[PDB]
């Protein structure tokens, strides 16, 4: 369920 | 189902043919091309008295305009289930995700697309300028001639009378069929582009050899167009006056590969030659209600619900690329 | 109807003729031109005395000053009810805009105009360096014969005596010739540019193929000028001493085209020949409130109200290009 | 007449002579040329006991110390009746002002003037490094040589015994020549220009066209040079040791052109000869009052009142440039 919604590992300005 | 936008390659490296020769693009928001429609070459010299002005000047109404676009859309699937190309060391764990695996998917799938088309529009240009016929075909669809209208003289053949094979190859210099097939062709040569076993019973003639001049002497940018496209166009050097080129280009197959040129063949003709690449209706109602009827390529990522229930790329197109002054090259098949 | 400054080019590419021998431009406040009135070649010898000076000095007196300039005004329409020239997408959004259409397309026909009028001026500079005859001439206007005084040796023919086609093809050195037909042209020949058919009797002859080199050895700035007009000037390479050009120009005419140069022609002169561009007065109402009676060119876009309530792109010139010294260059027709 | 200071060019691009081998002005209070008063090269070798100092040590009292320098003083008028040379569109109203048109037509007028200065000064400098001899010569003027002393071992020719034209076009290779007119040259050669088909012949030998190198390779400042004339000097590449270059300068006569260089000619020696630019007086009142009796050149606008009731523009200058080392150069005739 993860596969739809992915979120980045990094500062949050830079993975939103 | 991704957006259209989605569509980012800034990869546009066609081997020196639809990017050199042929640039002149003409989408139609109409199925067929429509060369009356084109005004092509304009009426370009009369003037009028120094009293009045004359009539109005049209584009020239083109004998034939009428001809089929090869409306070319495939597809493919870029379903999760695979490992993908993984450029070195960059994070696997994005193609863990879904999302990134599926977004760089469709991006390999739809690149594909592209230089499939670009490689189906580069057989459509061998043919084109080597024979002035171009084969509109296809299963389930009649095979329309399109003909530019190549004459005879740029199709006469060197094995008529002496071949080159049947000559002298230390002392008999090939110059002397240079210009001969050069002068009946409506203009300069300045690209002696050979296909390889040509270009080797070329030079096997030793005045070749000693003639031609092996040095840089950069003369304009199709050193940079080499340098880009170092694959298949291999710029040999200077013959003195003119550039000494080969393309060994191939086309992989149904089930084999084999190069796009014919044994022993030539084109003798300018590097600014017209070429027109001339753009059918594209079917699709996407691109009607948006206004993507007239355009070059259309992409889209888009889910079936049903039997099918699955998600694919779909690439559409509809090139008739031509030659406008067929007569610009001699097409030489070779000892 | 948009400004004058509308008029962004940055597109001079003549054809090494008004660029390279003909530099020497005088547009006039005045219709005619009065080659009295140029000063061109100043009486340059004569010094005065170690004790006072001498009269006063002037422009030495043309003998034939009145000449009609070609005063050539041409429009067109520029109405936005065509699809234009779409280079490659960029963003046709600005095509569906009529502001963007309108401009461009006054751009497109304005390039259209000047290279119109600069192909006209190249076939007066080839009337003019083949026979020092010029024809000012159109319907409803008198043909006036403009003569620099091309001189009979200038004249001199090939197919007079023996001919090089009635010559041997392996022995014969047409240097000789080259020579002898270079001795009365007042200076150093330095181009022997051909026409294609012309060089190609001229190369047949094997002597020549073993004098000339193929090699760059760059000696100017024409190989420059080559690769900016790769269109129609091809440069052979070296015969030794002089350089060896073909052209191959074409003017395409009312309702077929043709090359600008004759069956077998020459002129022997240098590069650096001196070449007048005397411009006439510019017959526009504009033209002379703001002081461009005296200019080359002038463009304009323009509405008229009432019966023809259309828009025009207009553009006027006057030009009366000639050669200053017609015995400069010897004239020949080859074998 | 306007002032003196309006005498602003920053145009200063003569063709690599005055300015690299005869950057060595002196000009004089004095008429002639006084060899003897220039040091020139000075006794330069002994020294004196540790005990005490030798005698004074004067500028070495050369042979021949009288020679005529050129005193040319030309001049024309500015007369505002012309159209002048219009830079692109620059606002021709100031054009309709006489004061523009007057002093920039000073500005057309004084340039011609010094070119022409600098023109016949580089006769004078082919003539002096072609032979050694210069003619100070001009009706009602006595002529006078002017001979440096170029010796006879500087002035053997090619022609003598074997021609490189009667040699191996193949084979041969006119190196050992070039070493053999460098030995006796009182130095290095770094330098091989040619006159063009002087260089023609030179490269027709094919160990020249292999032993050279067309790369930059960029030796010194004199490429930046050519960068700066591209007209007449043009640099053809290494020679591997040796800089090839080809000089085909033409000077403008009073009714024909023709090139500065003869017809097959040569000069051995290095880019840092020494060249002496000795000026003489200047014989105008300004010049002496205000202390221009020892300069290089002298301009003046000047309005005579009466019969020739007009204005003009005056250049006044005495050059007698020469070589302090005939010998430096060794002077070849080509085959």
């Amino acid at each position: 369920q993860l596969r739809s919604w992915n979120p980045p590992s990094e500062s949050v300005d830079a993975a939103l | 189902a991704q957006l259209l936008a989605a569509n980012e390659q800034k990869f546009k490296f066609d081997p020196l043919f639809l990017r050199l020769f042929f640039r002149e693009s003409y989408p139609f928001t109409t199925e067929k091309v429509y060369l009356s429609q084109i005004p092509g070459l304009v009426n370009m010299a009369l003037y009028v008295s120094p009293i009045v002005s004359g009539e109005v000047i049209r584009s020239r109404g083109g004998s034939t305009s009428e001809f089929t676009p090869g409306y070319v859309k495939p597809k493919h699937e870029v379903n999760p289930q695979m490992t993908l190309r993984r450029l070195p060391d960059e994070d696997p764990q994005n193609l863990a995700d879904p999302a990134y695996r599926r977004r760089r998917i469709i991006m390999q799938n739809m690149r594909d697309e592209e230089l499939a088309i670009a490689q189906v529009e580069e057989m459509q240009a061998v043919s084109a300028v080597l024979k002035g016929k171009y084969t509109m075909t296809g299963e389930a669809f009649d095979p329309v001639e399109v003909d530019m209208g190549r004459s005879e003289e740029n199709n006469i053949t060197q094995s008529g009378g002496t071949e080159w094979s049947k000559r002298d190859k230390s002392t008999y210099d090939p110059t002397d069929d240079i210009e001969a097939y050069a002068l009946n062709a409506s203009g300069v040569v300045n690209i002696i582009v050979f296909d390889p076993k040509g270009w080797a019973l070329f030079r096997s003639f030793k005045a070749v050899k000693e003639k031609l001049d092996t040095r840089r002497g950069s003369n304009s940018e199709l050193e940079t167009a080499v340098k880009d496209l170092g694959k298949a166009v291999s710029y040999k050097g200077m013959y003195g006056d003119v550039a000494i080129v080969v393309y060994s280009g191939q086309y992989v197959e149904n089930g084999v590969k084999k190069n796009f040129l014919p044994d022993n063949t030539m084109v003798l003709g300018n590097t600014q030659a017209r070429g027109l690449r001339t753009y059918g209706c594209i079917q699709d109602a996407d691109a009607q209600r948006e206004g993507i009827n007239a355009s070059a390529r259309y992409p889209k990522n888009w889910v079936t619900t049903g039997d099918p229930a699955r998600e694919f790329t779909m690439i559409q197109s509809a090139p008739l690329m031509l030659l406008a002054d067929p007569d610009e090259f001699v097409s030489v098949q070779l000892a």
